[PDB]
Formats: structure tokens, C-alpha cells, sequence
């Protein structure tokens, strides 16, 4: 009996097999129709992405549209792993403070819909933790739609002190494709925000001294890369490489009047009792697509340090498959006797219904 | 975003520290431990707590990775037992069995009733708490296979 694991991310599904050191499934979380006013699925709909509008089932971790969902993983299951759900205890995993509702509704459908002989849902920075070697740390999770900070002491996430930000990479994607239409390149559907996410994803990088860097790029070119658009045309971007990812540390780049990420980690370390955060300065792990810039770590080190205490030792962990973090987080635990243990079963689904998913799953 | 009727509203409850502690007790490497003063002994080996031979403890073999229960009398009551849980990381561990020893130290510490205070030791930076369990650590070149099937 193997274990499927599915993280299901606002931008992109990884899902697999508990004991694989990787998802096998990795894919836009996208149903697709037609652009001219039936659907796809993931890649299908990316396939197809010159004749169709692509939406996002999930929206800041939450899920948005439960029949485009249910679309979702039907297509994990048969098209993608090629499975029969029934077969399989299937750990889901969610951001930390998202409503009951949601999880209460992924229960039911894996039960009553797909069927599935158990499941368990995941904080999933609690799984990017574990997937680091560490009880004790601070996990800044970043993905498509979320951005989350989670410190967790000796396995125990510290609730209080867990802040949330409704920005992450589907606003830096959209940023970018603002400013470079102010450069001179019009992208605007939802197929020319496909380029602008590769884009950002291929050359885009975080400033050590933005204020710098920007000086830098307004004397010389040296900072310019040229990119080819799928028609052969090759565009240069310039101080927008950093210009975007700059966001994450200064939002009101997209008039947002939040904290920035370095900003909102030293704020929920220091929401932990005192003799504690010298352990969680020391242990700030990344997870999830958008702390995958270059710099952004050194970035945060050089943030972190400004704000903290003089004497006070700051490292930032990057793993460098944490775009895969959550996932393998799931893979190991759920290769876990003991941790299935803990799973709902279908009868006892049968016997207490949803509610039973808060009592079962931390 | 606030705590309330979220799904972290149920963190740091009773009910939470009963289920931990419930999942607990179905490791049977635990059955038995912390019952006297001393060192004992897990590796993980393919995602499973195996334990060393008192023979070889001290002995760690730089591509796995070890749970090391340290049970000591408090300085407050010298017939009560105390501990420290140390989860030792090979240089050359994978991350299967890092993450293993993680989860499975907390375990031991729900078995233990919260009381171990645990301490990451990573080959190379192992704390003066963990070097004066063996005063004689020594490390060994080589390891288990990684319970992990690779994805090509
Ligand atoms: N190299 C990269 N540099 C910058 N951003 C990247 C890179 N690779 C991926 N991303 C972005 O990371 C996001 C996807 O990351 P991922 O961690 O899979 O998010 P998710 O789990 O789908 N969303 P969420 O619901 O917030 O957790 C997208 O916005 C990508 O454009
Ligand atoms: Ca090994
Ligand atoms: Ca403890
Ligand atoms: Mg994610």
C-alpha cells in the first residue's frame, strides 16, 4: 500500500508517492475554456493555452471554484499518476490560517467523491520543516499565492506568532507584466502572462542594495539580458529583473502598505517568548517557487541582521530544492507508520463526517 | 488572517497533545525507553528507528543519521528522570533519513511526555552537551541506503 502525496499549490499541483524523493507530477492547478465565448486540465489546457482563458482554481491557498478543483484532481489521479484513488491514503496539504471550510470540504470530496481509504491534510510548512532536518525553525513559505511565515519549536508550530500575506508570485508575475509594458511591450492575456511568469522565473534576481542597483542600470547595460519571445522576437529587460522581486521586500511597489517578507519573519520571531528566538534566527528556512530568486537569501541575511540584535547569530537556510520542500516534507512522514496513525479513515469519515478532519489533522 | 475558526484554531490543545501521544505508542522502539539513567541508541534505516548495540554506541556513521535519548537525574529530584533527546545528522545523511530522525525525536519527546528538550546535532557542530555523552565519539566512513526511490 503506498501513500500518494499532493501538494496542492495555488500555481502549480506536485504530486507523487510517498517514499519517491520527488513529485512525479508536477503541473499548472489551471482548468482551461474556450477564449472565445468544454474545458482542460493542467497541461491539456496549457497545450491549448493560444485558445483558451486559463483559471485558477485556487486563489491565496484557498480554493475558489471546488467543481474546477474536483476537475483538478480527478485529472492528479487518472490522467496524471494514472491511479485508482480508492486504492490510495492520500495526504493534502494547506497554508497555515486558512478557513475550517476548506479543509472540511477537501475531506468530504476525497471521501465521498474519489473515495479514498484515508487522508490526512498537512500544514505544509510544518513539512517544509521536517523535509530541512529540524524541529526548531522559522519557515518563510512562499509560493504563487501565498506567502506565510511559520515558527515551530521542538515540532510544535507556534500559532500566535504565524503571519500570513496575500502576496507571492502571482502579483510579482503581474507586476512584471505591468512594468514592461511600460518599457514598451504590451503583455496583457492570460497566454502573454505565461511568457512574462518565464520570464521572471528565468531572469529575474533580488538586489542586494536595490537603491544601487538601480543606479547601476540607469548608467550601463551590464545588468540587461535579452530574451526570445516564441515568435523570434528578442526583447531586453533591464532594471526589471530586480525591480520585480524587490516587491516582496518594499509592497507598496504594488501599493500594497504591508510589511515587507523581512519584515513580517523578524516580526513573527519576535511574537515567540524570548529565549526561543535565538534558535529560530538561526534556522529561517525558504520553501516554495518564490524564494527561488538568486540573492534573496543574502538579501534576507543583510535584512534580518538590520533588524535583530547586535550579538544575535541570523542564517537563512535555501535549500536547494525547496520549490519541492512541502512535498518531500510529505513524502518522508508519509512513510511513517506512526504518522499514518493518525489518518482518518473512511469509516470513521462515515461515522463523524467532516468535523472529524479538525480533530485528527495538526 | 486570524486564528479564529482557521484551521490552526486546534494547535496547542489538549486534544492535540492527546493525539501526538496516542501516535506515539505505536513505535516499539520506544517501549522500554528512558526507564533508567543512561545513553540509548536509534538509527533510522529506511524511514525505520532501528537500535544500535550498546557495543557501538558512540560509533556514527557519517552518511546516516541517530536519535540519542540522554536520560539524566535533574539537579531538583535525584531519584526522578530527566532528558535530552539529541538527533545526530551525518555529514553524507540523506534527507530521508534527516527527516525521519526529526520527525521521529519529537515523537519521542510526545512518548516522553514533552519533557526531553531536543537538540539538533549535525556532524561537525555537535553541541558540548552531546560531546560529553562519550567521554570517545567517533566517526565511521560509509552509512545505510536511503529509503528514498529516486525519480530520474
Ligand atoms: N526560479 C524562480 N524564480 C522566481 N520565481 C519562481 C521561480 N520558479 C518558480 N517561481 C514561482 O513560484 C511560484 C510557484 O511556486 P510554488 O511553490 O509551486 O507555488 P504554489 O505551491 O503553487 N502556490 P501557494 O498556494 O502560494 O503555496 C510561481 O509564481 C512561479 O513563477
Ligand atoms: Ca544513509
Ligand atoms: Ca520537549
Ligand atoms: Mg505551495
Amino acid at each position: 500500500t503506498t501513500a500518494l502525496v499532493c501538494d496542492n499549490g495555488s500555481g502549480l499541483v506536485k504530486a507523487g508517492f510517498a517514499g519517491d524523493d520527488a513529485p512525479r507530477a508536477v503541473f499548472p492547478s489551471i482548468v482551461g475554456r474556450p477564449r472565445h465565448q468544454d474545458s482542460y486540465v493542467g497541461d491539456e489546457a496549457q497545450s491549448k493555452r493560444g485558445i483558451l482563458t486559463l483559471k485558477y482554481p485556487i486563489e491565496h491557498g484557498i480554493i475558489t471554484n471546488w467543481d474546477d478543483m474536483e476537475k483538478i484532481w480527478h485529472h492528479t489521479f487518472y490522467n496524471e499518476l494514472r491511479v485508482a484513488p480508492e486504492e490510495h491514503p492520500t495526504l493534502l496539504t494547506e497554508a497555515a490560517l486558512n478557513p475550517k471550510a476548506n479543509r472540511e470540504k477537501m475531506t468530504q470530496i476525497m471521501f465521498e467523491t474519489f473515495n479514498v481509504p484515508a487522508m490526512y491534510v498537512a500544514i505544509q510548512a510544518v513539512l517544509s520543516l521536517y523535509a530541512s532536518g529540524r524541529t526548531t525553525g522559522i519557515v518563510l513559505d512562499s509560493g504563487d499565492g501565498v506567502t506565510h511565515n511559520v515558527p515551530i519549536y521542538e515540532g510544535y508550530a507556534l500559532p500566535h506568532a504565524i503571519m500570513r500575506l496575500d502576496l507571492a508570485g502571482r502579483d510579482l508575475t503581474d507586476y512584471l507584466m505591468k512594468i514592461l509594458t511600460e518599457r514598451g511591450y504590451s503583455f496583457v492575456t492570460t497566454a502573454e502572462r505565461e511568457i512574462v511568469r518565464d520570464i521572471k522565473e528565468k531572469l529575474c534576481y533580488v538586489a542586494l542594495d536595490f537603491e544601487n542597483e538601480m543606479a547601476t542600470a540607469a548608467s550601463s547595460s551590464s545588468l540587461e539580458k535579452s530574451y526570445e519571445l516564441p515568435d523570434g522576437q528578442v526583447i531586453t529587460i533591464g532594471n526589471e529583473r530586480f525591480r520585480c522581486p524587490e516587491t516582496l521586500f518594499q509592497p507598496s511597489f504594488i501599493g500594497m502598505e504591508s510589511a515587507g517578507i523581512h519584515e513580517t519573519t523578524y516580526n513573527s520571531i519576535m511574537k515567540c517568548d524570548i529565549d526561543i528566538r535565538k534558535d529560530l534566527y538561526a534556522n529561517n528556512v525558504l520553501s516554495g517557487g518564490t524564494t527561488m530568486y538568486p540573492g534573496i537569501a543574502d538579501r534576507m541575511q543583510k535584512e534580518i541582521t538590520a533588524l535583530a540584535p547586535s550579538t544575535m547569530k541570523i542564517k537563512i537556510i535555501a535549500p536547494p530544492e525547496r520549490k519541492y520542500s512541502v512535498w518531500i516534507g510529505g513524502s518522508i512522514l508519509a512513510s511513517l507508520s506512526t504518522f499514518q496513525q493518525m489518518w482518518i479513515s473512511k469509516q470513521e469519515y462515515d461515522e463523524a463526517g467532516p468535523s472529524i478532519v479538525h480533530r485528527k489533522c495538526f | 488572517y486570524n486564528i479564529a475558526d482557521s484551521n490552526i484554531a486546534n494547535l496547542g490543545t489538549e486534544l492535540e497533545k492527546k493525539v501526538k501521544l496516542e501516535a506515539s505508542q505505536h513505535e516499539d522502539a520506544w517501549k522500554g525507553a528512558g526507564k533508567q539513567v543512561g545513553v540509548e541508541i536509534w538509527r533510522i534505516q529506511q524511514f525505520k528507528v532501528v537500535p544500535v548495540p550498546k557495543k557501538h554506541h558512540g560509533s556514527f556513521y557519517t552518511g546516516d543519521s541517530y536519535i540519542v535519548l540522554s536520560t539524566y537525574h535533574p539537579k531538583t529530584n535525584p531519584d526522578k528522570l530527566a532528558y535530552d533527546v539529541h538527533f545526530w545528522l551525518g555529514a553524507f545523511t540523506t534527507q530521508d533519513e534527516a527527516g525521519t530522525a526529526a520527525y521521529k525525536t519529537v515523537e519521542l519527546d510526545d512518548y516522553l511526555g514533552g519533557l526531553p528538550v531536543q537538540y539538533r546535532e549535525v556532524q561537525g557542530y555537535e553541541s558540548e552537551r552531546f560531546l560529553s555523552l562519550f567521554p570517545g565519539l567517533r566517526i565511521l566512513d560509509g552509512g545505510v541506503e536511503t529509503g528514498f526511490h529516486h525519480v530520474e
